[PDB]
């Protein structure tokens, strides 16, 4: 993927992801919605036709977007993690 | 309406277009002149020889080739009205594959060539589709 | 050039250099020809 | 022409139970208790062997010379 | 957070799964289809086709016949590192003598034995007398996102965990439910299949006050169904493996910008 910042703060970050749908998307505005400081998080995907997608974060300030961002990311990876070491005993 | 892509990609509402051409070897009583069907030379009406590529040695192309538009399918020069080039071209802007070539004669006893060019048509955005109730 | 005399899908093949009165299968004498498609390997995108 | 080898609506293979359910139902029997023995659940999928026109065998009789 | 079975019968693998939000289990049913690998035919070399369909019609069905993969996937460069280690090649040379023949999957050669047909009994091309076939095809792996003959699954399906109550006491639930999940066992109404409940609520409309229908808020059903290329329980793994690259992927652009 290839990433640029739209416009970033302190307290938000604009972020378009190019090679990413709605797979990640979708993740990622989920697993920010349950970090502790986000105010608002969500994701848009500009054209059905294009294969990129845009995330949108708002904090309150004690924590920065970008690190919320990064803290998603770690509970993403715990999941999958923990989905792989759990379908191997079944 | 809205269409699913996946179905598509497994062969649904998949078509081919068929496109024919022909000649033939006219012979004029006039003098007894005659057209003849063979690659054309450096002749009055050239038009370059990368569109001549795809021609056989008796001016026809085969079958299981690639064209595209403007590419030269039968070879032809006629009587002086020097010889004139008067070759059949595949028409601007539609490519396709060369399917069948037919080689017979007339009533009169004139060459006649026939050539079928496919095209495969794949649904996209644009496209018509109807029902049996008017939709 | 190589053709097929045309009697079906597939018939006796036959060539350029076989010249007779006009167009028409020797071994027969059937009206109809068509040619054969060339030896050269094609390739196809399997989309 | 001929059968298809998948499902247009999901991916399922279908193009290998159509001679077993074909020379089943011409030979008598019950159309639904055959695609639900053979395995094709999904009406998706029955839809595909309940409305296949056998083409390909008057094509094969017309064949392009070339 | 655990991972509970409901049935593995041939190709179909159902669990449950709790403790997982909706979003991952999402993401799984979705990796599942766009990002594992496939062999599958990338293009044809025809030497001569007399059959009644054209080379591209018998290249898309020899695209969409499956392959096994499983044992392809560590000897096989995937689509995202792009010859040896990267193709293999399959042959067909077939030819009719005087009756019409049909040609199976099962007259496919591969050069590499780990890797053949699903099944040997697919119909590929009917020929009519005297008509041969002669080609031969490269197979690489890919990603459904790239074409749907990658994919190996067929169907991919996340929905809601039930809860049936029964309150009191009505036949009306036994005829109007579309799954089976009541029963009439000595004169009272009983739960046989509370799982295979899809939420319909049409017991709601007649059987109002003697049914109670909920969804848990912390479980899912999760049902996949393979194609035969790859088995049920390594395309879950691939498609978290798939998914942990992507974030890594993510993460280390991120880091490198602060
Ligand atoms: S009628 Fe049927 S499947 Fe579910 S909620 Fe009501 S039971
Ligand atoms: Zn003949
Ligand atoms: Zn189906």
């Amino acid at each position: 993927m290839e990433i640029k910042v739209i416009k970033e703060e302190q307290n938000y970050l604009e972020l378009q992801i190019d090679g990413e749908e709605h797979t990640i998307g979708n993740l990622l505005k989920g697993m920010l919605l349950k970090v502790p400081g986000v105010k608002f998080a969500a994701y848009s995907l500009p054209h059905p036709l294009i294969t990129s997608i845009t995330i949108k974060i708002l904090t309150d300030g004690s924590i920065s977007a970008r690190e919320a961002l990064i803290k998603a990311i770690e509970l993403a990876e715990n999941y999958a993690n923990l989905f792989i070491d759990e379908v191997k005993k079944i | 309406i809205i269409m699913n892509k996946s179905s598509i990609e497994r062969g649904m509402y998949r078509s081919t277009f068929f496109r024919l051409y022909s000649t033939e070897e006219v012979k004029y009583p006039g003098g007894q002149e005659d057209k003849i069907i063979t690659p054309e030379a450096g002749v009055k009406g050239y038009k370059g020889k990368d569109y001549y590529r795809l021609l056989e040695d008796n001016g026809v192309v085969s079958p299981e080739v690639e064209v595209k538009g403007g590419d030269v399918l039968i070879g032809k020069v006629s009587p002086p009205r020097a010889k004139r080039d008067t070759s059949i071209v595949t028409r601007h802007g539609e490519n396709g594959i060369v399917d069948l070539v037919l080689i017979t004669e007339t009533l009169e006893g004139n060459k006649l060539v026939k050539v079928r060019v496919r095209d495969l048509r794949i649904p996209e955005i644009g496209d018509k589709f109807a029902t049996r109730h008017g939709q | 050039a190589k053709y097929r005399c045309g009697k079906c899908w597939k018939e006796l093949d036959d060539d350029q250099l076989k010249t007779l009165p006009g167009v028409r299968c020797p071994y027969c004498g059937y009206r109809i020809i068509y040619m054969v498609r060339k030896p050269t390997v094609k390739i196809v995108k399997a989309i | 022409m001929i059968i298809p080898i998948r499902c247009f609506t999901c991916g399922a293979v279908v193009a290998d139970k159509w001679e077993p359910f074909s020379n089943r139902v011409m030979g008598g029997e019950d159309p639904e208790k055959v695609l639900t023995e053979l395995g094709v659940n999904r009406y998706c999928c029955r839809r595909m062997l309940l409305s296949h026109v056998n083409i390909i065998r008057e094509i094969i009789h017309y064949t392009r010379p070339i | 957070m655990p991972i509970s079975l409901i049935e593995r019968n041939g190709l179909r693998l159902r669990l449950v799964l709790e403790n997982y939000p909706l979003e991952f289990v999402n993401s799984i049913r979705r990796a599942s289809i766009l990002y594992v690998p496939v062999m599958a035919v990338d293009e044809v070399y025809f030497i001569e086709n007399n059959s009644p369909l054209y080379d591209e019609i018998l290249a898309h069905r020899l695209a969409l016949v499956p392959f096994v993969s499983d044992e392809a996937l560590e000897h096989y460069r995937p689509p995202e590192e792009c010859c040896d280690g990267c193709y293999n090649r399959v042959y067909l040379d077939v030819e009719a003598k005087d009756q019409p023949l049909m040609i199976y999957s099962r007259d496919l050669k591969s050069e590499d034995q780990m890797i053949t047909p699903v099944s040997g009994a697919i119909p590929i091309v009917l020929l009519g007398s005297k008509q041969k076939i002669s080609l031969e095809a490269r197979l690489r792996l890919g990603y459904g996102k790239e074409h749907i003959k990658y994919s190996p699954v067929s169907v991919s399906i996340v929905r809601y965990y039930p809860k049936v109550t029964v309150l009191g006491n009505c036949e009306k639930a036994v005829e109007v439910c579309p799954e089976g999940v009541f029963a009439m066992e000595n004169n009272k109404l009983v739960v046989k299949n509370e799982l295979s409940c899809i939420l319909c609520e049409e017991c709601l409309k007649y059987c109002a006050g003697s049914v109670s229908i909920e969804s848990v808020e912390n479980k899912f059903i999760l049902e996949i169904e393979s194609v035969g290329s790859l088995k049920p329980e390594r395309i879950l793994i691939e498609a978290s493996k798939s998914l942990l690259r992507k974030l890594s992927e993510l993460k280390s652009k991120l880091e490198a910008g602060k």
